[PDB]
């Protein structure tokens, strides 16, 4: 059974800040931007740890550059 | 235009071949040393035109095709420093009577020389350690076999070494 | 804008008369979408202010041709509303009294400011000069943050 | 949309000092990344439509891009649209003598993902799977 | 003077070098914006931009906004937005440091945050515990591109360079250790000079090495320690006691 | 959850000041422990944002405020109020600041008011040390001689500028000598008109010389062994003047 007092959602809790903004774009542009942003976030997760030799390819294949 | 350059550079071609062993280490005289290294190879090929009738009449045209980049790159000082110094070491050891073995020693400091792992064994075995990457080279101090056209004249240098051996032998 | 599909209608008559202005706005957006060198942060936000200015001027142009000058019919205006050449909400705030000149939708929301008030670009320039005279200094505000408008209240 | 698109274009360099807190935002947006994946794949465009212009929230730093709306479809319309694509794909498997499946993955590993505005927005889309309704 | 004119565009946006550093490794670490898998060759470099105060001073938006935090890239000499920069594009004078009297022992004169104590390298922003006015000036070897000079000429060049950057207490070049100790009237002048002569050169345009200016590694302006000879400790203790007697008078006038 | 120490000078000359609390804002700049950070603006339209940079326990250990980092009672630096307490009580009350990280955390978590914080804490001993303070206060180039090492270059610029109406200057302190330089012809004539005359800065006498040579710093000496020797010889020349 779902919770009944779940007035909080995820995106409805993010509209109410000053940081997220509403717009209308193509679905393909939204998908290409989530690919670009997912590549940036996983690349920064890799690069904060110092794993600069793990060249995360653009198709999200993690490959070590060297042995 | 061009025929006046022919006149000037053939009148300069007929105006020294003895490489001073101080001028090999003298890096300031790099154009003069490069021109002397050009002209002594020209003198070798001029001698090999003369004794062609009984020693390899098939490789004279091939070596003329193959040294054309080296004749291009020696007249107007177009080579690498260590490559030119080692070539001048060869051609200085190539003018002396019994220094044919020292000429090929200078050739083997030309062709391989200082650099360890000349080609590179390129990840042999199973384990492929982290240090095992520095023992292969496609660039970054690997060899001086870095071109077909470059190695072609490097090979032609020892072709002229073998002719110099045969020429000083049967005379 | 929005891509041209089969489900989208063709444009009503009169749209080819206004195509050079919207096409100029389109090619200026095409130039302004590309990333510049853009090393600083004060001049990174200006290249968003150029795009907010272009979108504001495009919606202002469509508002001007429909409500002010009465040259575009209701069919062509509703087609320019469907194809997202201009926002419903910016034009709707321009229909209101007191929000005739307006920077953007972000600078009238009291929900996004830390103080629960509107943005400083909605204050008139004369009121900022009155408080600058009452404090003694100059007007310490030049360029708004969400969009680059120096002052966008209905008077100034 | 151009404001969103400029933010995403300015976050391709990411080498200045100014991106530091923005880079913090990227590592914070991973624990809100996969929700957005569902919000893509719910709003995935169906074969009878060309491209579905969708609402979407974007962070100010362009960290995460949540497709906002939920795909609601009338139930008999939904099964009729999918049955029309069913019969159309049966016709175009039967009448087509050679069917060419896609390559997988469609791009190279070395190729960066393409920008929407320079390669897709200026090309008009093709004709979707539509049965010819008499 | 500078109160009359406006501040100049010292560099265009396109005429800045990129934030990606000189390649000191194999691949670029985009979190810390640095290089890895190798450390050979200096990260440090001669800065391409100098200050040139009398030309490039002027009145910005920061005078209109009433802010009195100075500009870190005026001191480096590399602001794009010249007359529009939010900070101040002139030399810290007496009245500006006088309006900095409330915050200059917490922040510096650039808005950066002063930390607990110095670094192990003694270079950076500074402390809120020492009222530090003396700047160590090392790195003179590569600042001259290893040119043989007498020490009096180098001391003259350092005196003329740091005379552009505010009021000077005392400069003493050390012939035995190849370093100077530039002490200023105010703390903010020392902060501004440390940011100003960060990694520049002492080379004059009248010398032949002006084309190869940006070859080696430039100056090293850092915060200095106390002056451990007992005569300067004596002058330090007596000037601190005189300033304390002034503050005695202030505390009696307050209560 | 203690309220912050922010004195009357950081907040400023307003009655209604709106600050922003962030719980566990940042590490404090004394002990690197996190704390509830309060940032605000002095006016409503101030360009400078002013934030607390130390935690409450590090504030009450030094009896200082969190923003301007000066005393809560007196609004003066920590080092100088410790120096004043050393002047009063004849006891070198110093603030023992840590340098190791664990020592910073350890020295902030303990319940004590270290340094000179205990004296200025209660107003009774504050006014006691105040009237003890009252009891204490009841008890075209030129060359320059006679510059003791307590005379800076900026005072030598300022007094010459004050006697004129407003030009560079070169002073070798290890040689204890001075020099002045400019370009205007009339400025040297006006410097002669507003007088080997004597410059009186703070009763410390500096003799002047019209120095027709164009001095560099090499004219004051090439080395440090020349500077002290020339200073001794020039002090003997001053004794020859006297
Ligand atoms: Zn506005
Ligand atoms: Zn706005
Ligand atoms: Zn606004
Ligand atoms: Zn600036
Ligand atoms: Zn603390
Ligand atoms: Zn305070």
């Amino acid at each position: 059974l779902p919770t009944n007092h779940n007035k909080t959602k995820l995106l409805k809790s993010l509209k109410n800040t000053k940081y997220f903004q509403q717009t209308t774009i193509d679905w393909v542009e939204a998908g290409l931007q989530l690919c670009r942003q997912g590549h940036n976030m996983l690349n920064l997760l890799i690069h904060r740890k110092g794993l600069t030799y793990l060249h995360l390819d653009y198709n999200f294949n993690l490959k070590p550059t060297k042995t | 235009n061009r025929p006046e350059r022919i006149q000037e550079a053939i009148a300069q071609d007929k105006t020294s071949v003895i490489i001073d062993p101080s001028q090999i280490g003298s890096t300031e005289g790099k154009p003069l040393l490069s021109m002397k290294c050009n002209l002594y190879i020209h003198e070798i090929l001029s001698r090999w035109k003369a004794s062609l009738e009984a020693y390899h009449p098939e490789l004279f045209l091939d070596t003329k095709k193959a040294l054309f980049p080296l004749l291009l790159q020696l007249r107007r000082n177009q080579l690498a420093p260590d490559l030119l110094i080692s070539l001048a070491t060869v051609l200085y050891h190539l003018q002396q009577p019994k220094e044919i073995n020292l000429a090929v020693q200078s050739y083997m400091k030309l062709s391989i020389g200082n650099v360890a792992w000349p080609i590179g064994v390129t990840s042999v075995g199973i384990h492929a350690r982290s240090a095992h990457s520095k023992i292969q080279g496609g660039r970054n101090a690997a060899n001086i076999m870095i071109d077909e056209r470059t190695r072609l004249w490097i090979t032609s240098i020892k072709r002229l070494i073998t002719f110099e051996e045969w020429y000083t032998s049967n005379h | 804008p929005r891509i041209k599909t089969r489900r989208s209608k063709p444009a009503p008559d009169g749209f080819e008369k206004i195509k050079p202005t919207l096409t100029d706005f389109e090619i200026q957006l095409r130039d302004a979408q590309k990333d510049k060198s853009s090393k600083l942060a004060a001049k990174s936000n200006e290249q968003l202010w150029e795009i907010m200015q272009l979108h504001h001027q495009r919606s202002r142009y469509i508002y001007t041709l429909y409500y002010k000058r009465k040259a575009i019919s209701k069919d062509l205006y509703d087609w320019l509303i469907k194809e997202k050449y201009a926002d419903k909400l910016l034009i709707a705030k321009w229909r209101k009294t007191g929000y005739e000149k307006l920077c953007c939708l972000r600078c009238i929301q009291k929900n996004e400011t830390n103080n629960g008030s509107t943005c400083i670009c909605r204050v008139p320039r004369a009121q900022l000069e009155e408080e600058a005279r009452k404090k003694g200094t100059q007007v310490s505000f030049h360029q708004c943050v969400h969009c680059g408008c120096r002052g966008c209240a209905s008077t100034d | 949309p151009e404001h969103l698109r400029k933010i995403i274009n300015t976050h391709s360099d990411m080498a200045s000092k100014m991106y530091n807190t923005d880079k913090k935002a990227f590592l914070g947006a991973l624990k809100y990344l996969p929700h957005a994946i569902l919000k893509l794949l719910e709003n995935m465009p169906h074969p009878w439509e060309q491209a579905k212009e969708v609402k979407v929230l974007y962070h100010t730093s362009g960290a995460i891009t949540f497709v906002n709306e939920t795909p609601r479809v009338i139930e008999p319309v939904y099964t009729a649209q999918w049955s029309a694509t069913w019969i159309a794909m049966r016709r175009e498997k039967r009448d087509r003598t050679h069917f060419k499946r896609m390559r997988f993955p469609p791009f190279d590993d070395d190729e960066p993902p393409l920008s929407y505005e320079q390669h897709i927005e200026n090309i008009e889309p093709l004709d979707p799977i539509n049965l010819p309704l008499d | 003077s500078w109160r009359d004119k406006s501040a100049k565009v010292q560099v265009k946006e396109s005429e800045l070098p990129s934030s990606i550093p000189a390649q000191t490794g194999l691949t670029f670490n985009i979190w810390y914006n640095k290089w890895s898998q190798g450390f050979a060759g200096n990260t440090r470099f001669v800065s391409p931009f100098a200050l040139q105060p009398q030309l490039h001073s002027g009145k910005t938006r920061g005078d209109n906004d009433g802010q009195l935090f100075f500009c870190l890239f005026f001191a480096k000499g590399m602001c794009c937005l010249g007359p529009k920069c939010e900070y101040l594009h002139h030399i810290p004078d007496e009245e500006d440091i006088g309006k900095l009297a409330l915050r200059t022992e917490v922040l510096d004169c650039f808005g950066r945050e002063k930390f607990a104590d110095y670094r192990e390298d003694m270079g950076g922003i500074g402390s809120f515990r020492k009222k530090n006015k003396t700047l160590y000036v090392g790195g003179i070897d590569g600042a001259l591109n290893s040119k043989h000079l007498k020490p009096a000429q180098i001391e003259s060049r350092i005196r003329f360079v740091f005379s552009r950057l505010g009021d000077i207490d005392r400069i003493r070049y050390v012939e035995s250790k190849n370093c100077g100790f530039v002490k200023f009237k105010y703390q903010a002048n020392a902060e501004f000079a440390k940011e100003a002569m960060s990694n520049q050169t002492l080379l004059l345009p009248s010398d032949k090495e002006w084309d190869d200016r940006r070859e080696g590694t430039g100056l090293l302006v850092k915060w200095a320690n106390e002056d451990p000879d007992p005569a300067a400790q004596k002058r330090l203790q007596e000037e601190l006691k005189l300033e304390s007697l002034n503050m005695m008078v202030h505390l009696i006038n307050n209560n | 959850e203690p309220p912050p120490n922010i004195c009357e000078q950081c907040l400023g000359d307003e009655a209604n000041i709106r600050m922003t609390k962030i719980p566990q804002g940042s590490e404090c700049k004394i002990c690197t422990l996190p704390f509830t950070l309060y940032h605000f603006k002095t006016s409503k339209r101030s360009n400078n944002i002013i934030k607390t940079l130390i935690c409450v326990r590090c504030a009450t250990q030094r009896n200082i405020c969190q923003c301007c980092m000066l005393d809560s009672r007196w609004h003066i630096p920590i080092q100088l109020r410790d120096h004043l307490i050393s002047l009063v009580n004849e006891e070198n009350v110093m603030t023992e600041e840590a340098k190791n990280d664990m020592m910073k955390r350890f020295l902030s978590l303990k319940n004590v008011k270290l340094g000179g914080a205990q004296i200025t804490s209660d107003p009774s001993e504050a006014d006691n040390i105040v009237d003890k303070l009252k009891n204490i206060l009841l008890r075209k180039s030129f060359f320059l001689y006679n510059i003791d090492a307590s005379i800076p270059e900026w005072k030598i610029t300022d007094t010459v500028s004050q006697l004129l109406g407003i030009l560079s200057l070169i002073v070798n302190h290890k040689a204890k000598c001075g020099g002045l330089r400019f370009q205007s012809s009339e400025l040297g004539e006006r410097f002669v008109s507003k007088i080997r005359g004597v410059l009186l800065i703070d009763r410390f006498r500096i003799f002047i010389i019209p120095w027709s040579s164009g001095f560099s710093a090499a004219s004051f000496g090439t080395n440090t062994a020349e500077n002290i020797k020339l200073s001794l010889s020039l002090n003997k020349l001053i004794q020859l003047e006297l």
